[PDB]
RNA sequence: CGGUAGGGGAGCGUUCCGUGUUAGGGAGAAACGCGUGCGUGAGCCGCGUUGGACGAAGCGGAAGCGAGAAUGUCGGCUUGAGUAACGCAAACAUUGGUGAGAAUCCAAUGCCCCGAAAACCUAAGGGUUCCUCCGCAAGGUUCGUCCACGGAGGGUGAGU
RNA sequence: AGGGUGAAAAGAACCCCCAUCGGGGAGUGAAAAGAACAUGAAACCGUAAGCUCUCAAGCAGUGGGAGGGGGACCAGACC
């Protein structure tokens, strides 16, 4: 219940209070779009041009980011997997940092289409192991393809992230889907660059 | 079976705590039992 | 000065003869509580520590009553602490010619029993006002109606403390 | 003496009221009267505008390190020998000029370029406890080092506009 | 485990749980109400009732019965003078169980047992 | 004549106790241990600040690759810096970085010199 | 100008003595707590809403002179843990009573155990534990109004 | 094995909680130093206030520092 009694409401209006202060004097944030060296305002704060610049919260911040969209269709498994962990990563932009989540979320499609070369569709092995003795269970990848298509791409993509906090963070931001229709429409993918030649297979 | 090494001060804080619980749920009926025997309308009960 | 010196009556218990740990176990309910619930709870408990415990409480509400003047009403328990006091060593025999100690543990319990309508007319009258009105109010009197006004709990209680040292609406 | 008059008052009659310390006398001023905004903009003043310096950057290289620098800043580099406090020097190893209408960009100097700088601290830095340790060998040495640091102050850039500007111009 | 094991057990072995229970009956019916352990209450019901069903009846086999329960026979007389005056009319439930505070030494939940 | 250790002791482990401030749990109480970690708190330190210079030059050098990739299909870091020296300039690695993020504009015009006399 | 065994050079500190019944010190010494202070470091210098009477610097001297390791050692306090146990499987129950407080102390009524003892008496031993009144810190494996516990006051009589 | 209340027992009348012990006032005292009493470190036990932990793998630190808080006078710094 929200008590509206005359203390919480004092509390409350103390608080915009004290928040209004610190957001007048504090240095207001110029995002990173044609951001020129520097404003007349940074100048008087502290050294940001002699030292490395890391990103504040202002940001990274969720809502922000770019979206993209693989059609995964006659693509390469790993040579597109590689593309797409550096974009989820970040490590493409300018503003790169390692220890924050700069990157893009990216939207693999068509996930039943994707490509491999040579014999692997029925070679590579797809193990998963239960815990117990005994317990080792093995797929090919096309048992894999025809059960749960997606889970060959995660498990594709997850192998290429960093491991460990940020690592796994980083893993919601990869969305898969086996149909050629994803319903993200409202984020307004972009399609993903892919500047590798060998990436496309030809028949 | 001994204790190979010496429990470290935090973890035997919660246990310790997790014993101090109890307490919280008799407090409770306590606090409940007053509040019956408080109206005087309880003919289960009897107090002297 | 402050708060501590107009609502608060300090009663400690020495050598009681629970263990601190035990005895920790009932303080810790009774802390944050109106005078009257810890009054019946207390009575009603299973524990053994609770009746030592209960002449303490009784007894430092009787202290704020007859000494300082406060009504019992309105009385909560602010502060309780349990610390150990000194503890008795006594050697008895094992099997097989080996000793052992048995520790007869005591403590001291502190019981901070804190008025809450002491500096009700300034409390609600400073809630009555909005942030910059008050501000405004403080503008007219001198560095000792402001030390007056303000001495209150309230700058704790919605804490403004390091807000009020920063407005310039004091001195240290 | 209303500090003496409310502290003798809260002193000798406990439960103290509001209407003692606080007479009704004082009602406070109107909330939109201009005695009212006086002693808000006392109390809680408005962000004052930014110092004017100029829309120009440097980099120069001092000590063999590359420093930007934007004029009206101090910075901190390695002790300049032979420089005194209050001393004015000119930074003579430019590399980069920037401004928002132009960048000038040097092969490897900007030529005729000059920033003029003043020292005005001597100091020596934080200390560094460089440790040298080894497991077992019953070795370890304990042993700061504090570094001579010149604190200076850039004044102004200088000397560009003769020489070639280049331009993103779309 | 037990499932459909209806019995008191009171913490005794099958001998002295049945002393106790006599003991503890012959006790309701000479003062009329006791203070035990709730425990004790919910088990000494069923005895209860069986002496005082017992002495509805009067007869020279059913007065036999009971003085081969209960330890005084002056309580036992007493019982088949008074029950067919007192409990006549009520078929059955003869006891009332009014509970209390713990008791201090042990912190043993309590209990007063009336005979009703 | 006789001589208590006295304070001698006791300051020394003061002064080592003050470093170890705010080392979760033992670290920051027995005495014993508290030495150690102290040794190891220093040696540490020791080490990564060699490390630090190396790993800028790393971060660096990852955040110019990723603001020269975006302009020629074909363009790396190593192009480019490459070409930063048959140009004779002398803008290292910290500078370049800052004038990445900082003013990317610039990074386009510096690139756009490179290009334009290597034609 | 890496460095173990190991050798050499240069220092810091502790208590005491000389200078000295020094400078300084209830206008707060030693000590204790703190530091945006200074040292290559051992440490120094400065500061105190602690503390309550001593005692620097300099230039010298002397050692019970520096600790993290000795299954060292003496005290203190943890962990195990509110866990194992509470010393026979003769068995307790209820009503009164005293009391601030009773599963445990007193009385009554039942019930149960020993009975070639778990009865009564005497040797040895112990040494006042015996009795009455008072007490409930410690002892009592819980409790305690009680006690072989504590405090006072008593008590042992021989020609056989 | 067990030393140091104060200069002096002036060792706390009286009231309150109150079966005693123990305490809170008043009074004594330069100070309560309150009899378990002089300086009172550490372990260890807590209480309050600031920031923070419940998808996480770690001799617990260190270099980088997001976000939040605090005392400043060289407010670009410190904690
Ligand atoms: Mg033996
Ligand atoms: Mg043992
Ligand atoms: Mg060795
Ligand atoms: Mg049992
Ligand atoms: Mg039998
Ligand atoms: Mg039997
Ligand atoms: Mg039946
Ligand atoms: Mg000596
Ligand atoms: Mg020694
Ligand atoms: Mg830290
Ligand atoms: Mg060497
Ligand atoms: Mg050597
Ligand atoms: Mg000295
Ligand atoms: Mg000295
Ligand atoms: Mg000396
Ligand atoms: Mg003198
Ligand atoms: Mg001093
Ligand atoms: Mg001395
Ligand atoms: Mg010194
Ligand atoms: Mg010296
Ligand atoms: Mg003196
Ligand atoms: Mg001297
Ligand atoms: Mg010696
Ligand atoms: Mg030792
Ligand atoms: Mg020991
Ligand atoms: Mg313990
Ligand atoms: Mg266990
Ligand atoms: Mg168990
Ligand atoms: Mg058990
Ligand atoms: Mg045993
Ligand atoms: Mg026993
Ligand atoms: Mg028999
Ligand atoms: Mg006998
Ligand atoms: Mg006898
Ligand atoms: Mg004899
Ligand atoms: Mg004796
Ligand atoms: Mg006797
Ligand atoms: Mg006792
Ligand atoms: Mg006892
Ligand atoms: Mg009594
Ligand atoms: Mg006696
Ligand atoms: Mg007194
Ligand atoms: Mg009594
Ligand atoms: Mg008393
Ligand atoms: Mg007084
Ligand atoms: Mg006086
Ligand atoms: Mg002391
Ligand atoms: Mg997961
Ligand atoms: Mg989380
Ligand atoms: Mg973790």
């Amino acid at each position: 219940r929200k008590s509206t009694s005359a203390s919480t409401k004092c509390t409350e209006e103390w608080r915009q209070l004290k928040e209004a202060v610190k957001k007048e004097f504090a240095i207001p944030h110029v995002p990173l779009d044609q951001r020129w060296m520097f404003t007349l305002e940074e100048a008087t704060g502290p050294d940001i041009w002699n030292t490395t610049w890391y990103p504040k919260s202002a940001d990274h911040v969720p809502t922000d980011k770019k979206w993209y969209v693989v059609d995964a269709t006659d693509l390469i498994l790993g040579r597109m997997a590689s593309t797409i962990a550096i974009h989820i990563r970040g490590k493409n932009l300018a503003s790169y940092t390692p220890s924050v989540d700069m990157g893009a979320f990216v939207i693999v499609v068509n996930a039943d289409k994707v490509a491999v070369s040579g014999k692997k569709r029925t070679q590579k092995l797809y193990r998963r192991h239960s815990g117990r003795p005994g317990g080792l269970k093995e797929e090919t990848f096309d048992q894999l393809q025809k059960r749960i298509p997606e889970r060959i791409i995660e498990h594709a993509v997850r192998g290429m992230l960093p491991k460990g906090r940020l690592g796994r963070y980083l893993f919601n931001h990869l969305k898969v889907y086996k149909g050629a229709e994803h319903p993200h429409q409202a984020q307004q993918p972009i399609d993903l660059p892919l500047r590798d030649k060998r990436i496309r297979v030809e028949k | 079976a001994v204790p190979k090494k010496r429990t470290s001060i935090y973890k035997k804080r919660i246990r310790k705590n997790i014993w101090k619980k109890k307490g919280y749920w008799a407090a409770l009926k306590a606090f409940s039992l007053a509040k019956s025997l408080s109206t005087g309308n309880s003919k289960s009960f009897f107090v002297r | 000065p402050e708060p501590g010196k107009c609502d608060e009556i300090t009663t400690r218990g020495y050598s009681i003869s629970m263990s601190v740990d035990k005895a920790r176990r009932v303080i810790d309910q009774i802390r944050g509580r109106s005078y009257a619930e810890t009054l019946m709870i207390l009575e009603l408990m299973p524990y053994r520590a609770c009746y030592p415990i209960f002449k303490l409480i009784y007894s430092a509400a009787a202290n704020a009553s007859h000494n300082k003047q406060f009504n019992k009403a309105n009385l909560i328990i602010s502060k309780a602490e349990v610390n150990k006091g000194i503890t008795l060593k006594k050697v008895k025999p094992r099997a097989r010619g080996r000793s052992y100690m048995i520790k007869r543990p005591t403590c001291h319990i502190t019981i901070v029993l804190r008025d809450i309508t002491h500096f009700d007319s300034y409390d609600k009258f400073l809630e009555s006002l909005t942030p910059k009105k008050l501000i405004a109010l403080l503008g007219l009197m001198s560095t000792g109606r402001r030390r007056e006004l303000l001495c209150g709990r309230f700058r704790e209680n919605h804490k403004i403390k390091s807000f009020l040292y920063k407005i310039a609406l004091f001195k240290r | 003496l209303k500090a003496e008059f409310e502290e003798f008052q809260r002193p000798p009659n406990q439960k103290p009221q509001l209407s003692d310390v606080l007479p009704d006398d004082f009602q406070a001023p109107e909330p939109g009267t201009p005695e009212y905004n006086d002693i808000i903009n006392q109390f809680l003043p408005k962000k004052g505008p930014p110092p004017p310096r100029e829309e120009i950057f440097a980099v120069v290289v001092i000590g063999s390190r590359q420093y930007i620098v934007i004029p009206g800043r101090w910075i901190y580099t390695q002790r300049l020998k032979g420089a005194t406090v209050n001393d004015k020097i000119v930074l003579n190893k430019v590399l980069l000029v920037g401004t928002k209408a132009s960048t000038y960009i040097g092969t490897p100097i900007v030529t005729n370029a000059a920033v003029h700088a003043v020292v005005e601290e001597q100091l020596l830095d934080d200390k560094v406890i460089v440790f040298k340790y080894k497991k077992k060998k019953n070795y370890r040495r304990n042993i700061g080092h504090r570094q001579p640091i010149t604190r200076i102050k850039i004044t102004g850039i200088t000397g560009y506009e003769d020489y070639p500007a280049s331009t993103l111009e779309a | 485990m037990k499932h459909g094991r209806k019995i008191h057990r009171l913490s005794r072995p099958a001998d002295q749980r049945r002393a106790l229970l006599r003991g503890l009956t012959t006790q309701l019916l000479k003062h009329g109400r006791i203070k035990t352990t709730r425990a004790k209450a919910s088990a000494m019901r069923k005895y209860v009732d069986k002496m005082i069903t017992l002495a509805k009846e009067g007869s020279l086999h059913k007065r036999r019965q009971a003085l081969g329960f209960i330890y005084e026979k002056q309580i036992v007389h007493a019982l088949f003078a008074e029950v067919p005056e007192r409990y006549g009319d009520r078929n059955g439930g003869y006891t009332r169980i009014i509970r209390t505070l713990p008791r201090r030494g042990d912190n043993a939940p309590m209990a007063y047992i009336e005979l009703v | 004549t006789r001589v208590k250790r006295g304070y001698i002791a006791r300051r020394r482990r003061k002064k080592i106790r003050f470093f170890a401030s705010s080392f979760r749990g033992a670290h920051s109480r027995l005495t014993r241990t508290i030495a150690q970690q102290k040794i190891r708190a220093l040696v540490s330190a020791h080490r990564d600040r060699d490390r630090q210079k190396r790993d800028f030059r790393r971060l660096w050098i990852t955040r110019i690759n990723a603001a020269i990739r975006e302009r020629g299909v074909y363009y790396n870091y190593s192009k480019f810096i490459h070409d930063l020296y048959k140009r004779q300039l002398l803008l290292n690695r910290k500078i370049l970085a800052q004038i990445a993020i900082l003013n990317p504009n610039c990074i386009y015009m510096i690139y756009n010199e490179i290009i334009k006399k290597e034609d």
